[PDB]
Protein backbone atom coordinates (compact mmCIF):
# COMPACT_ATOMS: atom_id res chain seq x y z
CA UNK A 1 0.00 0.00 0.00
CA UNK A 2 2.73 2.26 0.93
CA UNK A 3 4.70 2.03 -2.47
CA UNK A 4 1.68 2.25 -4.74
CA UNK A 5 1.24 5.48 -2.29
CA UNK A 6 5.12 6.37 -3.17
CA UNK A 7 4.41 5.19 -6.91
CA UNK A 8 1.98 7.85 -7.10
CA UNK A 9 3.96 10.08 -5.23
CA UNK A 10 6.64 9.07 -8.62
CA UNK A 11 3.92 10.04 -10.97
CA UNK A 12 2.85 13.41 -9.47
CA UNK A 13 5.69 14.38 -8.51
CA UNK A 14 9.24 13.57 -8.84
CA UNK A 15 10.51 14.18 -5.25
CA UNK A 16 9.37 13.40 -1.80
CA UNK A 17 8.76 15.68 1.50
CA UNK A 18 11.19 14.29 4.00
CA UNK A 19 10.56 13.29 7.43
CA UNK A 20 11.70 15.55 10.46
CA UNK A 21 14.69 15.99 11.65
CA UNK A 22 14.24 15.88 15.52
CA UNK A 23 11.81 15.97 18.48
CA UNK A 24 13.72 19.18 20.02
CA UNK A 25 13.22 22.15 17.06
CA UNK A 26 10.87 23.41 15.19
CA UNK A 27 13.37 25.02 12.43
CA UNK A 28 11.07 27.05 10.28
CA UNK A 29 7.49 26.33 10.17
CA UNK A 30 5.13 22.76 9.02
CA UNK A 31 4.65 24.16 5.79
CA UNK A 32 3.46 20.35 3.58
CA UNK A 33 4.79 21.91 0.66
CA UNK A 34 5.26 18.74 -1.33
CA UNK A 35 1.90 17.32 -0.44
CA UNK A 36 1.74 14.45 1.40
CA UNK A 37 -0.16 10.83 0.67
CA UNK A 38 -3.71 11.49 1.54
CA UNK A 39 -4.09 11.98 -2.05
CA UNK A 40 -1.83 9.17 -2.70
CA UNK A 41 -3.57 6.81 -0.35
CA UNK A 42 -6.94 7.35 -1.51
CA UNK A 43 -6.22 4.63 -5.07
CA UNK A 44 -4.60 1.40 -3.75
CA UNK A 45 -4.74 -2.10 -4.93
CA UNK A 46 -3.25 -4.55 -4.69
CA UNK A 47 -3.25 -8.63 -6.16
CA UNK A 48 -7.16 -8.74 -6.79
CA UNK A 49 -7.75 -6.48 -3.30
CA UNK A 50 -8.82 -2.95 -3.70
CA UNK B 1 12.52 -12.22 5.74
CA UNK B 2 9.23 -11.12 4.96
CA UNK B 3 10.93 -7.73 3.54
CA UNK B 4 12.83 -9.84 1.61
CA UNK B 5 9.97 -11.50 0.27
CA UNK B 6 7.96 -8.58 -0.17
CA UNK B 7 10.79 -7.15 -1.92
CA UNK B 8 11.66 -10.22 -4.51
CA UNK B 9 7.29 -10.51 -4.81
CA UNK B 10 6.26 -7.98 -7.41
CA UNK B 11 6.66 -4.07 -8.04
CA UNK B 12 9.96 -3.81 -7.96
CA UNK B 13 10.48 -0.03 -6.50
CA UNK B 14 13.15 2.29 -7.78
CA UNK B 15 13.00 3.72 -4.40
CA UNK B 16 15.23 1.74 -1.89
CA UNK B 17 13.03 1.04 0.72
CA UNK B 18 14.37 -0.20 3.61
CA UNK B 19 12.61 -0.87 7.27
CA UNK B 20 13.62 -1.30 10.87
CA UNK B 21 11.50 -3.17 12.99
CA UNK B 22 11.61 -3.81 16.96
CA UNK B 23 9.43 -6.19 19.48
CA UNK B 24 7.74 -4.71 22.52
CA UNK B 25 5.34 -4.85 24.91
CA UNK B 26 4.98 -1.02 26.54
CA UNK B 27 1.84 1.14 26.39
CA UNK B 28 4.60 4.00 27.32
CA UNK B 29 5.55 7.76 26.06
CA UNK B 30 8.97 7.17 27.24
CA UNK B 31 9.83 4.43 24.93
CA UNK B 32 7.66 6.22 22.12
CA UNK B 33 10.32 9.24 22.67
CA UNK B 34 13.46 7.01 22.61
CA UNK B 35 12.28 4.54 19.96
CA UNK B 36 10.62 7.61 17.69
CA UNK B 37 13.13 10.30 18.57
CA UNK B 38 16.37 7.95 17.59
CA UNK B 39 14.47 6.61 14.55
CA UNK B 40 13.67 10.32 13.47
CA UNK B 41 17.32 11.05 13.88
CA UNK B 42 18.59 8.09 12.04
CA UNK B 43 17.32 9.04 8.40
CA UNK B 44 14.23 10.36 8.32
CA UNK B 45 12.15 6.98 8.35
CA UNK B 46 9.17 7.34 5.87
CA UNK B 47 6.90 4.61 6.66
CA UNK B 48 5.12 3.34 9.84
CA UNK B 49 3.92 -0.12 10.95
CA UNK C 1 0.18 10.30 50.99
CA UNK C 2 2.19 13.35 48.84
CA UNK C 3 0.29 14.06 46.15
CA UNK C 4 2.18 15.96 43.76
CA UNK C 5 -0.05 18.71 41.38
CA UNK C 6 0.78 20.23 38.21
CA UNK C 7 0.74 23.43 36.45
CA UNK C 8 1.00 24.65 32.90
CA UNK C 9 1.79 28.77 33.03
CA UNK C 10 3.90 30.86 30.92
CA UNK C 11 4.91 32.87 34.26
CA UNK C 12 6.63 31.46 37.73
CA UNK C 13 5.47 34.32 40.16
CA UNK C 14 1.76 32.79 39.23
CA UNK C 15 3.58 29.42 39.78
CA UNK C 16 4.50 31.00 43.58
CA UNK C 17 0.63 32.17 43.35
CA UNK C 18 -0.23 28.14 43.29
CA UNK C 19 2.65 27.20 45.95
CA UNK C 20 0.87 29.53 48.34
CA UNK C 21 -2.53 28.28 47.41
CA UNK C 22 -1.42 25.09 48.37
CA UNK C 23 -0.06 25.94 51.81
CA UNK C 24 -3.70 27.52 51.96
CA UNK C 25 -4.75 23.99 50.80
CA UNK C 26 -2.60 22.66 54.23
CA UNK C 27 -4.37 25.24 55.84
CA UNK C 28 -7.90 25.29 54.97
CA UNK C 29 -9.83 21.92 55.94
CA UNK C 30 -7.43 19.59 54.90
CA UNK C 31 -4.99 18.11 57.44
CA UNK C 32 -2.36 17.04 58.55
CA UNK C 33 0.60 14.76 57.93
CA UNK C 34 2.65 15.39 54.65
CA UNK C 35 0.45 15.27 51.41
CA UNK C 36 1.83 17.92 48.79
CA UNK C 37 4.99 19.03 47.06
CA UNK C 38 4.65 21.62 44.78
CA UNK C 39 5.50 21.13 40.65
CA UNK C 40 4.87 23.90 38.50
CA UNK C 41 6.30 24.05 34.59
CA UNK C 42 6.28 26.87 32.35
CA UNK C 43 5.44 26.92 28.64
CA UNK C 44 8.25 25.08 26.48
CA UNK C 45 9.85 26.11 23.13
CA UNK C 46 9.52 23.37 21.28
CA UNK C 47 5.68 22.62 20.99
CA UNK C 48 7.12 19.11 19.52
CA UNK C 49 8.59 18.18 23.14
CA UNK C 50 5.67 19.39 25.46
CA UNK C 51 6.06 15.65 27.70
CA UNK C 52 9.69 15.81 28.77
CA UNK C 53 8.89 17.46 32.21
CA UNK C 54 5.65 15.54 32.46
CA UNK C 55 7.14 12.18 31.84
CA UNK C 56 11.04 12.72 33.39
CA UNK C 57 9.40 15.93 35.87
CA UNK C 58 5.82 15.27 36.51
CA UNK C 59 4.90 11.53 36.19
CA UNK C 60 8.41 10.62 37.60
CA UNK C 61 6.76 12.90 40.59
CA UNK C 62 3.69 11.34 40.35
CA UNK C 63 1.57 14.45 39.36
CA UNK C 64 -1.81 13.77 39.48
CA UNK C 65 -3.34 16.71 38.16
CA UNK C 66 -2.52 19.93 36.45
CA UNK C 67 -3.70 23.15 35.65
CA UNK C 68 -2.76 24.39 32.32
CA UNK C 69 -3.06 27.76 30.25
CA UNK C 70 -3.28 28.41 26.57
CA UNK C 71 0.02 29.45 25.46
CA UNK C 72 3.06 31.60 25.93
CA UNK C 73 1.22 33.77 23.12
CA UNK C 74 -2.27 32.39 24.17
CA UNK C 75 -3.20 33.33 20.64
CA UNK C 76 -1.52 30.99 18.13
Amino acid sequence: ILTTAASSMLEKFSYIPEAKASCYGQMERPEVPMHTLHPFMVNVTWDGKD
Amino acid sequence: LRTLWGPEQAAGLPLDVNVVALLMNRTDPKSLITHVCDLMSGARIHGLV
Amino acid sequence: KIVNIGAVLSTRKHEQMFREAVNQANKRHGSWKIQLNATSVTHKPNAIQMALSVCEDLISSQVYAILVSHPPTPND
